[PDB]
């Protein structure tokens, strides 16, 4: 009947998408330090003397509240009795300003909120770097969530290749065909696909519509791979509530332009509980490794983040529950892998 | 699904290839060569050296790339496979189409022939192989007679090559499935599945008895298969890139290969260390056809992605180097000249004229409405020519341009065909009046004015050349009907039109009911009484000025004072009075939302 | 130009668009080929959602650029 040092958030309405993303992103390898550096820059700039900086200030306030509340729990356990949680009022108001979609208390997507937060951080950071050069921390989203993609297309008439270099924040992945593994799904995203029939490549070499083969390869690799599982199909729209096998270690050497020995270890899963695309409940599970030997007692164990309660789960139990051997009732939606 | 009307701007006679050649057939008896081009014309050539002009005839009924042709019945009949999904039977002695086979759902890539059984197979991207008996393809029309089809099933991916032996007992298909599939065309029985290729197979050959097969793949390997033992006996690696064309002598001991690396070799099958580099080509090799008038073949005909078909002498084939570099022949012996393909196109602002650049870097000026060429501008800069002919006008898109055949094909679709309402003065015509003209309507009444169902002839302003191909097709390449503009009066063409022409064409052309005027709404408010207005896309700013002056501030001709009293602004730009609202909203309106105009007194 | 959209199952479809085409037109074409209502669609190019009211030129979407189609898993 005792709480845990690690601190969650509050429902505050219908805020479970945002809480899940925030508890995932608070445990990223270098998100906290980067946001603290950016806030140091913004604080210095303000002392030298905006809407864009409001997100960074809100994130810094949230993070400082989380960590100071956890510390206060560690040295004054009896000061808190029922729940150990905070509330992102400021951050929700900030996102609500920076995106009117979040006006009110209605249910939203978690990947979209993660994308909004990351893009807003990136645009503030580019703006700040431009302001500085007018007068290593300026590449946080770019270094830690952004990777480069190579898209080869090969005409099957002339066999002439064309290269497109694009960018990606997330790896968007099917979960069923038109017991499957994550390797099968990444292959469906990035292995050779033939374009035939109604979909036909227009070749500027042939000046004609031809069958072609596309392949997607990975050129540059972010420190955190986020895999966005397409747990939804056009039946009129349904949710595919049957997860695929998710490895603890992942290697993207098969779909990489150059050979690499870089394993990725799973550390966070965002899960949607529901039978409908339009309603459900979001939950986040993260693996604790680093920030009081009590705090290191949890090393290697998984944390389940409901709205305000935190539960410690062993790795074997979490992996068994996530596996589609039994009905999980909460399908994985966002998979987070970090370099090793 | 959706039926489109297309036409081709071209000369009455197209003697020379306007694109690459996909296939070749030789007729030894008449000394006659057939070329199947990407320009959709099959051409007939003489191969007597003394004949100054080899051209004999042109065979014109396809609407897309002609991918393969087969001579059969002692050269009396030719069978053609095209990307218009059709297989056509021709009278090769005269040059007219007898029948069209519409059993394929996609591009038809391959044709195979069995000499002794008079049997032809057709395969394509729709994964289907159809077996035909040439003697029963003497059918004139569907009403007159009908034919039944046999099919071979098993392909899990698109077929790019076919092969039957002379005896007609083995048929082999090559696909991007990477595996060769073998049938018995007599009983349509699946026999084998040969494995070993790593890429697409675009060349297949069989000997007379159908016991061996040569396969050339896009991975660069030539494999010789034993169909009795279901195995690959030998592999030959002679090409740095894909092998696209294969040929073999009668004894089936030497193989002539060519592909994407523009080289042609002659490899001994029973001792591959000896190979001779026949020639270096200028474009990738698509097909090869031996002159089979001698026991060791005396020549070879090569078709490339260029429009020139060359013949290379093989005299001198007999050295010691494992990989010789010197080619046997540096120059071709017989050359069939080719034309230039329109490669780049630009529709001008009036949406009536086109600028094209071809392979010889010549720029031409075209009139789409009259389906003619206005002038040749020479080897002038294409983009400088585009900028030189900029005009401050907006006309909505009403046609598409396709350059798949090396010729201008103009497609009309009901989504946008009637989107262009222009004035007679602004479109070159006249009356003492300036009526408002729909370009799609005028073009449709010009393309099928020889149709008796459209008479009371034509639009009264222009005519297309009578030799203009008018094509009725589907979005996807499936051609429904093709005819020349002057053939619409015949009974057969009249019936095929009554069956094929869509109702959106019929309304404008047969029922003579005109399309809908398109209107844009626009705000009009003071500049240092506000009301929303809508009017045609075409009305001149003069009329908006007249509405503002005579009705908002109205406290010798009446219209004279209108132009010198009120001046109209859009985003702080004084508007040309003769400019229409389309142009304002397209160029001077770079903001988002509905167009807003402002007025001030002089 | 011709662009690519990777649909929900991973299959890639082809769209014929113009640089002056709004995202709403692209979603209409995707509805034509796939049946998903535009109000339920999310298009992602180079890690960015393509918000409505903006054209394809605003995002530097060139020939054979791949768009990713996802939906909103609301919670
Ligand atoms: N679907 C958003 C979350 C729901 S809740 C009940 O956790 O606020
Ligand atoms: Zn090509």
């Amino acid at each position: 009947e005792n709480l845990l040092p690690f601190v969650g958030l509050n429902n505050l309405g219908n805020t479970c998408y945002l809480n899940s993303i925030l508890q995932v992103l608070y445990f990223c390898p270098g998100f906290k330090s980067g946001v603290k550096h950016l806030f140091n820059i913004i604080s210095r700039k303000k002392e030298a003397l905006l809407a864009s900086y409001e997100l960074i200030c809100s994130l810094q306030s949230l993070i400082i509240s989380v960590e100071q509340l956890q510390a206060s729990f560690l040295l004054n356990p009896e000061k808190y009795t029922d729940e150990l949680a905070t509330q992102p009022r400021r951050l929700l108001n900030t996102l609500r300003e920076l995106n009117p979609m979040y006006e009110g208390y209605l249910q939203h997507d978690a990947q979209e909120v993660l994308q909004c937060i990351l893009g807003n951080i990136q645009e503030t950071c580019q703006l700040l770097k431009k302001e500085e050069v007018k007068n290593i921390g300026f590449e946080l989203v770019e270094k830690l969530f952004q990777g480069q993609l190579v898209l080869r297309t090969r005409c099957l008439e002339c066999e002439s290749l064309t290269e497109r270099r694009e960018d990606f924040q997330d790896i968007s992945v099917p979960v069923q065909e038109d017991m499957k593994t994550l390797r099968w799904a990444i292959s469906q995203f990035a292995s050779v696909e033939r374009i035939v029939g109604e979909d036909k490549y227009f070749c500027e070499n042939c000046h004609h519509y031809t069958e072609a083969e596309r392949s997607l390869l990975f050129d540059k690799m972010p420190e955190v791979i986020t895999i966005h599982l397409k747990c939804f199909a056009a039946s009129g729209l349904s949710k595919i509530n049957t997860p695929l096998l998710t490895p603890l270690k992942l290697s993207l050497e098969e779909w990489s332009t150059k050979p690499t020995n870089d394993s990725y270890g799973l550390f966070a899963v965002v899960m949607h509980s529901g039978i409908t695309i339009s309603s459900g409940h979001y939950t986040a599970s993260v693996k604790v490794t680093d920030l009081v030997q009590s705090l290191k007692e949890y090393e290697g164990k998984w944390l389940l983040f409901d709205d305000s309660e935190v539960k410690v789960t062993e790795e074997k139990d979490f992996l068994n529950s996530l596996s589609p051997s039994t009905s999980p009732t909460s399908t994985p939606y966002l998979l987070f892998y970090k370099k090793l | 699904r959706k039926v489109q009307v297309s036409y081709v701007i071209r000369d009455e006679v197209e003697k020379y290839n306007r694109n690459g050649v996909n296939a070749l057939q030789l007729d030894p008896a008449l000394n006659r060569l057939f070329t199947a081009g990407r320009d959709s014309i099959i051409r007939i050539w003489s191969v007597n050296q003394h004949k100054q002009d080899p051209y004999i005839a042109s065979m014109e009924h396809h609407t897309d790339w002609v991918n393969d042709i087969v001579l059969c019945c002692n050269g009396k009949t030719l069978i053609s496979a095209s990307s218009d999904t059709t297989v056509k039977v021709w009278n090769a002695h005269k040059g007219f189409c007898m029948s069209t086979l519409r059993t394929h759902k996609d591009y038809v890539k391959a044709l195979a022939y069995a000499k002794d059984k008079e049997l032809v197979a057709s395969a394509g991207l729709d994964r289907q192989i159809f077996l035909w008996d040439v003697n029963t393809l003497t059918a004139l029309t569907a009403s007159n007679n009908t034919v039944t089809t046999s099919s071979l099933s098993g392909n899990k991916d698109s077929i790019y090559s076919l092969a039957m032996n002379q005896l007609g007992t083995i048929i082999v298909s090559g696909s991007t499935e990477k595996v060769l599939r073998v049938w018995d065309p007599r009983t349509c029985a699946k026999l084998m599945k040969l494995k070993g290729h790593t890429d697409n197979v675009k060349a297949l050959l069989l000997n007379r008895d159908g016991t061996q097969c040569l396969s050339g793949s896009s991975d660069g390997t030539i494999r010789l298969w034993s169909l009795g033992q279901q195995r690959c006996i030998a592999t030959y690696r002679v090409h740095d890139e894909g092998v696209w064309a294969l040929q073999v002598n009668d004894a089936f001991t030497h193989v002539y290969s060519g592909g994407r690396d523009r080289k042609i070799y002659c490899t001994d099958l029973r001792n591959p260390d000896i190979r001779v580099l026949i020639c270096e080509e200028k474009a990738p090799v698509l097909k090869m056809e031996l002159d089979r008038s001698a026991d060791p073949p005396p020549a070879i005909w090569v078709a490339t992605t260029k429009s020139t078909v060359n013949k290379w002498t093989l005299k001198g084939i007999h050295n010691d180097c494992t990989n010789p570099i010197t080619p046997l022949c540096t120059q071709p012996d017989q050359v069939i000249k080719g034309g230039a393909s329109i490669i780049q196109c630009h529709i001008l602002n009036d949406k009536r004229h086109i600028l094209t650049k071809d392979t010889n870097n010549n720029v031409a000026y075209w009139d789409v409405l009259k389906a003619c060429k206005v002038e040749d501008l020479g080897k002038v800069d294409f983009e400088d020519e585009i900028k030189k002919r900029f005009k401050m006008v907006y006309v909505p898109n009403w046609f598409s341009v396709d350059l798949k055949t090396g010729m201008l094909t103009i497609t009309l679709d009901e989504s946008d065909c009637f989107a262009a309402w222009v004035s007679a003065k602004d479109a070159g015509f006249s009356s003492g009046s300036d009526p408002k003209l729909n370009l799609g309507g005028l073009l449709l009444q010009a393309l099928l004015e020889y149709w008796p169902r459209t008479h009371v002839k034509g639009n009264g302003y222009f005519q297309v050349p009578p030799h203009t191909p008018v094509i009725f097709g589907e979005a996807g390449g499936r051609t429904l009907f093709r005819l020349l503009c002057r053939d619409s009066g015949g009974e057969t063409e009249s019936m095929l039109l009554n069956e094929t022409v869509p109702q959106w064409v019929i309304d404008i052309t047969v029922d003579k009911n005109m399309p809908k005027f398109n209107k844009i709404p626009f705000y009009l408010q003071p500049h240092a009484k506000k009301d929303r207005l809508s009017a045609s896309d075409m009305l001149q700013v003069r009329k908006v000025m007249e509405h503002v002056y005579e009705k908002i501030i109205n406290l010798e001709d009446i219209a004279v004072l209108a132009e010198e009293k009120i001046e109209l602004l859009c985003q702080d730009q004084v508007l040309d009075p003769n400019m229409d609202l389309r142009t304002v909203k397209h160029f001077i309106w770079k903001s988002g939302g509905d167009l807003t105009l402002h007025y001030r007194q002089k | 130009m011709q662009i690519f959209v990777k649909t929900l199952t991973g299959k890639t479809i082809t769209l014929e668009v113009e640089p002056s085409d709004t995202i709403e037109n692209v979603k209409a074409k995707i509805q034509d080929k796939e049946g998903i209502p535009p109000d339920q669609q999310r298009l992602i190019f180079a890690g960015k959602q393509l918000e409505d009211g903006r054209t394809l030129s605003d995002y530097n979407i060139q020939k054979e650029s791949t768009l990713h189609l996802v939906l909103r898993l609301r919670g």
